[PDB]
């Protein structure tokens, strides 16, 4: 899966 | 009613200053004077600061009419009334 | 009784401040105007409302003129006697610091510890420190609202 | 203790009109240079009262808390009765 | 990013000058205008005041151009559009249909161009047409 | 080969990514570089327009509502106001699905069919000019047209409301999905206010926490306004609760009263707002403009329509009372007169 | 560069467009905004500390004046502050009382 | 005899820094070369466009008054009069809010509370 | 969708957008002498209330056939309403008197005003606002010459 | 590129801050070159972040 | 007549030439005395630094309005401190 | 030069227990290095110094182990040797550093501070506008201006 | 993560982002395990105090006990 | 109304609601770890 | 002692005898700006400016009941259960008390319409409603203090009337009408 920063970021 | 600042009281400013002027007689306002006013039966009432113009004092706006300096020193030892 | 009354005379003093604000502060700034109070008044007539405005000003004896800090470290249980702005007088509660203790002990009022060596939780408070949070409730107070 | 907040408030020369003293000099006098309403009279006058040409004349008395003020000249007009002490 | 300093040295203690260190409140901290000097806080709004009088005269030096306010009509395309007033919308791009993906409220317009809309009654070319280089022109460059 | 495409594992193999070297390399893209006032034009703006939303729109899904009600429930802990938070959604859940489901039922009704309204067919056509040229004339036709429009997209919305309503289940619930439930809870910082004194020094600090209730409806049911009030009677032990409503109001901006002017022969200068000029130079606006008007020595009837700025027929249909015009008699000026 | 600002009535201009300064009187007039003649051109401080987005204490508003001397006997001050009519000093002067129960109700009526 | 003592009789409503008299011919360089260095020089002025110049942008100063740009150079900021903070910080809503360190509040509400 | 409606040509319907808050107590200040002043206090505390309308809703055709709000009267109100527009919703916070009920009729007042003063840009193009752009100073070769 | 700007001008042009940027790379042996980076930061704010802590 | 011996020797002193407040030791001041800044201090300042009687507020605000010096003037050139300037 | 007041010596070992904070400072320690380099001379002190101070740092955090305990004591005999060793030659650099800054100043004709002595300048201290009006160490009256090391022309 | 389209330990990092006490007589052959301390288990304002304070009541408690049976048994 | 007819109404009983107990009773539920040979 | 007007013809200080400074040789030493009681008393219009209050006494004055006759005296907070009333009171204290103090229905039926002072106000009013200037009207009603008569209320509909100002006409009969003793239901 991914981390909480790398969800956030992909999200953006 | 406003509320906050004073902007906001726009009537009651109005009416203050109509109640002022109605209530206060200019005989009863002749009689408040001004710092400047006061000051002005000092002998030398004004001052240059050491901030901006310390160096236009000239010789001339010391009262020197009314008092006496030795002639050694230069400092004034007495004042007259 | 005699804690109550001093503590009763400064909420007089209160709301003297409340009754008096508007027109001390509304007289005190058409007094000290130098430049013309508006199109219609100027001149002569502006100076002479002036002199008016002043005379009403001093003769208008009782206007609560003191400013707000000298009464706001009134104790409202004990008659221990703080400073404002030292660690001697706690704001929110509006207590001493002899009072939050005997509250905190008596277990009465709901307040979390956190480390002495620190600045707690908020993150506002953490980031800049008084200071900031002193801003941002400014900013929550005033700042967000576009006045019209 | 908070900066300036203390409950308790040699001549400069340069500095005469700038120490203790108004910061504005257009501003007219305070309230305690004149009778604000029905008064029996003041025991004292107040320490912020401005020295005036009035009080360098007869001056019929003076009392600041307890001083006498009875050496009345015109280089005391203009400044107040905390710095005139 | 600015490398100079921005707070006032704390005062815990009377320092000297030293190796590695210099009395405080000397002639050469801050221009030598901490002359003028308490307390922490008024000292420190005081070298706020003194550190954004450096921002202001460094971006005003910054500034070559001025703002000459022109009627609508004699105005490029690019400015013929309605601009938000700053810090009201995203910071608006000239014009992405045309692939300029610039700040539109940083252009900038060189006075050798508008000559026909400002001193329209100068019949003489105040400022001589500027000269452009041609790129698609042999040149030293081009030769290697 | 790429660093993505290279094996490092020396005792297995892997399959290479589909996105080994595949990806080009574009500065407009990545890495980022900005311009530094650029950057602080970005920062400040959004931090200025944070409360500049529209809430209410005309979208679609989860976006379009008409009516915003979000309730602030404060309480000293927070799993405390996270359960007084799924006790009230149980409650608004439901309460909500009741009134879509009874608006559902008139607007199957309206759309099934129904009469136009003349007061509805009069607004239509009561513009002077229309887009096509000048007068228009619409038709009952067309304005029950426009109403099925309208309906249908409320039919839409209302849907959207009950299926999500009807969503959330104990086995599988996540009510603070706006996608999920209806309505939807969404986190708020906590006040938390911190305090240190002597004791030698002990920091304490109080704290309040907070969930927000956000309920989105396309259209105003003052039913829902009064159950939704109604809460915090039963609102839970020692937690407290505010509401913030954001509804579309029509506003009218009368010309009449607020008309448009050419700008005055003599123009206000700085002197007029000074200081203490609010109270002293300027009126509030509006300003009073005479409706009623007297008549001078022989005006003819289009003598004084042009003396007011005002045509012959409108100034005739504002003072029919009147068949002729006489010296000194009170008429009645048209709004619109120049 | 001391100078004199200028002005260009829509009149003189080959082709009118309503001026900057009458765009601000209009908006003066409507929002009663008080300008003060005597603001000096050369005094344009923003506090970097708070507009700056690169400071730990960033926010979008001035948190401050930037003038030494911004006293509260300004008449200008005077004008522009929050009058404490309704503010937390209301709750402290009717709230922090003593006895609670005396602001609740009186003691002679509850017994 | 107020205009000869400048930094005395400063009225409340004055503030630094206060603006120098209005050279003649300063504007710009050729005006400058033209009155006082070049006598005979024909171009009397730098050429003025028809339309409204603002030199104080994004400032708008009353028009028709003498002012002063933004100074260039540290030296200006430096020698030129401007008083240093001494007193109390004043301001005009953060009063309320005595001190940082007390800081009155009304309610307990939020600081990421947002009114609608 | 309440309000009124307006019917003749010089009247112009704008849906807009009114956000306010009502705040009442249960814990403390419910049921006893403390509670009349503190709902007072709470009341005015919130007496904002929020007008704010699109700009897209008040592009359109006015009752005299006329768009009622044109590029050029937007760029007009734009520039009037300095902080007041922000992405695309013209916003105000009325908050002068301590009612709602106040606030509501002195935002739409200035609306109103707001509104009319804009429309001067249809009067004729000197109403237009001009436009800033930054001219720059002559070029290194225009200085040559000098 | 840290928040915008190359490294050189972030980091103030020190040597001795950068090579513990680049020391990731060296340490897998890897070359800088065949990647492109961008540093966030979500710490405290500051104007010049050329330090042994930030680095 | 204390107050009369202070303000009598501040306004006396306000006349004095006590030095001139530019240090020799560093440029620009530093050139020969018929060179450089001070053929301009000869030239052009010589009616206007006797006027001033040499204090070095508007010494230093002169030499920053004359402008051929620059902003060096006060970037690079060192004065005397206050009380140093301030003796004669 | 702009630090022209009356200073405070320290002991070189003082100075040198700094190490990375302000002896073997980064950018102090490039910058001599730049002066050395335009002088044009070789670095070879200040490179010792650079190596001893990397390594020293590259362990600093290091806790040596409890020693067993040799009679013999070689070990730490050559312990402290090699610690002396690195001291001595961090004082030579010292020494350096001081030696020729002083060389530079006389050379670019920068007053030192007060009480600092230029080899072909001033001997003994160079003292201007100090607050002791006298010498601090010989009990004479400065001359006012301060005396003037250098000429006039520039 | 999703409930309907069911990343088990994702090593969620929470050292890049950021004290209790006890009665003191869990275990201890002398302390009752049963007892009215229990009750000082659900304090919270003052844990930290209440707490160190019964552990020095305890502590004392326990050692004059113990030397009062090394006194009746020497003596 | 002011009781919601899905409350009591048979017809408009939501089939996928499961009871009070066993959702709990299942969370409450310990699963011994897998238990390979190595690992 | 000093506060004044405190009939005290001697204070003991530190233990020693200090006489006054009368009245007569004090207008001397600082002049005499007395405007009399009328400047310590706020018009009606300022009540709420002020917070309700309406004299500036360095005792606050509360307007509540425990021709030439009109005016309404205050009472003092001296005693604490004055005290705690007046920390108790309700959000609209002084303008409720003061309100139903000074206007009333009369024993006959008959409104308190009929006041002297404000007449010439609302004469003023009936004017300036007839000649059809609604905004100065409105400005004028704004100083009322007792209850209009009909007749003001008729002449403000009678205005709205030509300009078709139904939000205006209604709320003037809202004023009237519950708030005002129906005065305007007519």
């Amino acid at each position: 899966e991914f981390d909480a920063k790398g969800r956030e970021y992909v999200q953006y | 009613s406003p509320h906050g600042y004073i902007r906001h009281f726009e009537n009651e400013v109005r009416d203050l200053l109509q109640y002022v002027d109605g209530v206060t007689p200019w005989k009863q306002a002749q009689k408040i004077r001004t710092y400047w006013e006061v000051r002005s039966h000092h002998p030398m009432p004004q001052f240059n600061r050491p901030e901006v113009a310390m160096h236009r004092n000239t010789v001339g706006l010391l009262p020197a009419h009314m008092w006496e300096t030795d002639k050694k020193t230069g400092k004034v030892k007495s004042v007259k009334d | 009784k005699r804690h109550t009354h001093f503590v009763l005379e400064s909420r007089l003093m209160y709301e003297k401040s409340f009754r008096d604000c508007w027109l001390h502060s509304v007289c005190r700034a058409i007094s000290q105007l130098d430049e013309p109070l508006s199109k219609t008044v100027v001149g002569t007539h502006q100076k002479m409302l002036q002199r008016k405005v002043t005379c009403f000003q001093y003769n208008q004896y009782g206007l609560f003129k003191t400013p707000y800090y000298r009464l706001a470290n009134v104790d409202r249980y004990h008659a221990v006697q703080g400073v404002a702005g030292t660690r001697e007088w706690v704001p929110y509660v509006n207590v001493s610091y002899w009072t939050m203790n005997k509250m905190v002990r008596g277990g009465n009022l709901l307040v979390h510890r956190v480390h002495y060596t620190g600045w707690g939780t908020d993150s506002h408070l953490k980031k800049g420190g008084w200071e900031h949070r002193w801003n941002k409730v400014l900013q929550r107070n005033v700042l967000q609202y576009s006045r019209i | 203790y908070p900066f300036l907040r203390r409950p308790h408030i040699n001549p400069s020369a340069p500095y005469f009109w700038s120490f203790m003293t108004a910061k504005s000099q257009m501003a007219f006098l305070p309230e305690e240079n004149y009778i604000t309403g029905d008064w029996t009279g003041k025991f004292f006058v107040s320490k912020r009262q401005v020295y005036t040409l009035q009080h360098a004349t007869s001056g019929a008395k003076v009392r600041v808390k307890i001083f006498e003020f009875n050496s009345p000249s015109r280089w005391n007009i203009g400044k107040e009765m905390n710095t005139l002490t | 990013v600015s490398t100079g300093e921005f707070d006032h040295p704390p005062f815990q203690f009377r320092q000297r000058h030293t190796f590695n260190t210099t009395p405080l409140h000397d002639a050469n901290r801050f221009g030598g205008r901490t002359a003028y000097l308490k307390d922490p806080r008024t000292v420190q709004f005081n070298v706020d005041v003194w550190c954004a009088q450096q921002t202001l005269r460094k971006r005003w030096k910054q500034r070559d151009w001025e703002v000459i306010e022109i009627p609508f009509r004699l105005v490029p395309r690019e400015q013929q559009r309605v601009i938000p007033e700053l810090y009201t919308d995203i910071p608006q791009m000239t014009d992405p249909a045309r692939n300029d993906f610039s700040n539109i409220r940083n252009k900038v317009y060189d006075r050798e161009e508008l000559q026909g809309v400002l001193f329209p009654a100068a019949g003489t070319m105040l400022y001589p047409p500027l000269q452009r280089v041609d790129k698609q022109a042999m040149t030293l460059d081009k030769y290697l | 080969l790429s660093p993505l495409e290279v094996q490092r594992d020396v005792g297995r193999l892997e399959p290479i990514p589909s996105y080994a070297g595949k990806i080009n390399a574009d500065r407009s893209v990545f890495p980022f570089q900005w311009k530094t006032e650029d950057w602080y034009e970005y920062e400040v703006a959004k931090v200025r327009n944070r409360r500049f939303v529209f809430e209410n729109t005309e979208e679609d899904g989860i976006r379009g509502s008409e009516v915003t009600y979000k309730i602030v429930l404060e309480g000293f802990w927070d799993h405390h106001v996270m359960k007084l938070a799924e006790d009230v959604c149980m409650f608004l859940k439901d309460v909500g699905r009741q009134i879509v489901e009874e608006k559902l039922v008139a607007v199957r009704r309206l759309l099934q069919g129904g009469a136009v309204d003349p007061e509805l067919l009069a607004a239509f056509n009561c513009a002077r000019a229309g887009p096509f040229g000048g007068y228009d004339e619409y038709d009952k036709e067309e304005v029950a047209n426009f109403l099925r429009s309208d309906l249908r997209r409320l039919e839409e919305q209302c849907l959207s409301v009950i299926n999500r309503c009807n969503v959330p289940v104990p086995g599988a619930t996540n009510i603070y999905d706006p996608h999920t439930s209806w309505p939807h809870v969404e986190k708020l910082e906590p006040w938390v206010r911190m305090a240190e004194f002597w004791t030698s020094t002990a920091h304490y600090e109080f704290r309040k926490f907070f969930r927000v209730i956000i309920c989105k409806l396309p259209f105003q049911s003052t039913e829902f306004e009064k159950r939704m009030y109604d809460i915090r009677h039963w609102l839970h032990r020692q937690t407290s609760c505010e509401f913030h409503t954001i509804y579309r109001r029509n506003v009218i901006h009368d010309s009449a009263v607020f008309p448009t002017e050419h700008d005055p022969a003599t123009p206000t200068t700085h002197e007029h707002h000074r200081m203490f000029s609010f109270a002293l130079d300027w009126q509030s606006a509006p300003v009073n403009r005479l409706s009623t008007d007297t008549v001078r020595e022989g005006e003819n009837w289009d003598a004084v329509a042009q003396r007011l700025g005002c045509s012959v027929g409108e100034l005739k249909d504002a003072n029919a009372e009147r068949e002729t015009i006489e010296a000194g008699v009170v008429i009645n000026v048209p709004v619109t007169a120049t | 560069g001391v100078h004199r600002v200028g002005y260009t009535h829509p009149s003189t201009l080959p082709v009118p467009c309503a001026q900057r300064w009458d765009l601000r009187l209009a908006r003066a007039r409507i929002f009663q905004e008080y300008i003060e003649e005597k603001a000096p051109g050369a005094w344009q401080l923003e506090d970097e500390r708070s507009m700056s987005p690169e400071f730990k204490t960033f926010t979008g508003y001035p948190m401050r004046d930037m003038r030494p001397g911004y006293g509260q006997n300004l008449p200008d001050y005077i004008m522009k502050k929050r009058l404490p009519n309704n503010t937390h000093y209301e709750l402290f002067a009717r709230r922090d009382i003593p006895n609670e129960d005396n602001a609740m109700y009186g003691k002679y009526l509850y017994d | 005899n107020a205009e000869r003592f400048p930094h005395e009789y400063h009225t409340p409503t004055s503030r630094f820094p206060p603006t120098p008299s209005e050279t003649p011919a300063t504007q710009d360089w050729m005006a400058y070369t033209a009155k006082y260095l070049d006598k005979q020089f024909t171009i009397s002025a730098e050429p003025a466009p028809v339309y409204n110049v603002n030199k104080l942008w994004p400032m708008q100063q009353i028009p028709g008054k003498v002012d002063q740009t933004p100074f260039e150079e540290d030296q200006t900021w430096l020698l030129h009069s401007i008083p240093v903070q001494q007193l109390e910080m004043h301001h005009h809503e953060k009063d309320l809010q005595d001190l940082p360190f007390i800081n009155h509040e009304q309610f307990p509400r939020s600081l990421e509370w947002n009114a609608p | 969708r309440i309000g009124p409606i307006g019917l003749e040509p010089h009247q112009f319907n704008v849906p807009a957008e009114l956000g306010f808050v009502e705040q009442y107590d249960n814990l403390q200040y419910k049921r006893y002498d403390w509670q009349g002043w503190y709902q007072r206090m709470l009341d005015v505390h919130n007496r904002n209330v929020s007008l704010r309308c699109r700009i897209c809703d008040l592009q359109r055709l006015d009752g005299n056939g006329v768009q009622f709000v044109d590029m050029q009267t937007e760029r007009r109100l734009r520039i009037l309403a300095q902080h007041r527009v922000g992405m695309g919703v013209l916003k105000l916070d009325a908050d002068k008197y301590e009612d709602q009920a106040d606030n509501v009729t002195f935002g739409t007042t200035k609306l109103s005003e707001l509104l009319a003063d804009a429309r001067k840009a249809q009067l004729g193009e000197e109403y237009w606002p001009s436009v800033e752009l930054k001219v720059r100073k002559p070029s290194g070769q225009s200085k040559a010459h000098y | 590129t840290v928040m915008g700007k190359p490294l050189s001008l972030v980091l103030d042009n020190k040597a001795w801050l950068m090579e513990m940027v680049l020391m990731p790379f060296d340490e897998a042996n890897l070359d800088y070159r065949d990647f492109d980076v961008h540093i966030v930061s979500e710490g405290h704010a500051m104007p010049s972040i050329a330090n042994e802590i930030a680095a | 007549r204390a107050l009369a011996d202070s303000l009598r020797a501040y306004v006396e002193f306000s006349t004095s030439k006590r030095v001139e407040p530019w240090d020799a030791r560093f440029k620009p001041f530093d050139r020969i005395e018929k060179d450089g800044v001070y053929v301009l201090m000869r030239y052009m300042m010589e009616e206007k630094l006797q006027l001033c009687n040499y204090h070095h507020r508007p010494v230093k605000r002169l030499f920053c309005n004359i402008g051929l010096m620059g902003p060096q003037i006060t970037t690079k050139a060192r004065w005397k401190p206050y009380r140093f300037a301030t003796n004669p | 030069n702009t630090f022209l007041t009356s200073s405070v010596a320290t002991p070189p070992i003082s100075v040198i227990r700094t190490g990375p904070k302000w002896w073997a400072d980064p950018e102090r320690m490039v910058r001599q290095k730049l002066m050395y380099f335009t002088l044009g001379v070789d670095q070879l002190p200040l490179r010792r110094t650079a190596v001893i101070q990397r390594d020293l740092q590259r362990f600093h955090m290091c806790k040596p182990p409890p020693r067993v305990g040799d009679s013999t004591g070689y070990k730490r005999s050559r312990a402290a040797q090699l610690n002396t060793w690195y001291r001595r030659i961090q004082y030579q650099e010292y020494h350096m550093q001081h030696l020729f800054t002083r060389h530079v100043w006389g050379l670019l004709r920068v007053y030192p501070g007060n009480t600092t002595k230029i080899q072909g300048k001033a001997d003994d201290g160079y003292v201007g506008y100090d607050s002791v009006p006298f010498h601090r160490y010989n009990r004479a009256p400065l001359p006012f201006p301060a005396r003037e090391l250098y000429e006039r022309r520039k | 993560g999703d409930i309907y389209y069911d990343s088990l330990h994702d090593r969620s990092p929470t050292w890049m982002n950021e004290r209790y006490d006890r009665l003191y007589g869990v275990n201890h052959p002398d302390i009752a395990k049963i007892g009215i301390r229990r009750h000082l288990n659900v304090e919270y304002v003052n844990r930290k105090e209440v707490v160190e304070r019964d552990a020095a009541l305890m502590k004392k408690t326990l050692s004059s006990g113990r030397r009062l049976r090394h006194r009746v048994e020497s003596s | 109304a002011n009781i919601p007819r899905s409350v009591w109404d048979p017809a408009q009983h939501n089939p996928n609601w499961s009871d009070s107990y066993g959702h709990d009773i299942t969370n409450r539920r310990a699963w011994p770890a897998r238990k390979w040979t190595v690992g | 002692y000093n506060s004044g007007y405190c009939t005290e013809r001697t204070h003991v200080l530190e233990e020693n005898t200090v006489s006054i400074i009368p009245r007569r040789e004090l207008e001397k030493y600082m002049p005499d700006i007395t405007i009399g009681p009328k400047a310590l008393v706020t018009p009606v219009s300022l009540m709420n400016a002020r917070n309700g209050h309406r004299v500036t006494h360095d005792l606050l004055h509360s307007y509540d009941p425990h021709p030439n006759r009109v005016g309404l005296n205050a009472a003092t907070l001296d005693c604490r259960g004055r005290i705690y009333r007046w920390l108790r009171r309700g959000p609209f204290f002084q303008v409720d008390n003061y309100f139903r103090r000074s206007v009333k229905l009369n024993r006959d039926g008959t409104l308190p319409t009929d006041f002297v002072h404000e007449a010439p106000l609302m004469r003023k009013i009936i004017r300036l409603a007839h000649r059809g200037h609604l905004k100065a009207a409105c400005e004028e009603y704004r100083r009322v203090t007792t209850v209009p008569p009909v007749e003001v209320y008729r002449a403000l509909t009678a205005c709205c009337v030509p300009g078709a100002k139904l939000a205006d006409a209604v709320s003037i009969f809202e004023d009237g009408n519950s708030k005002l003793f129906y005065v305007s239901r007519d």
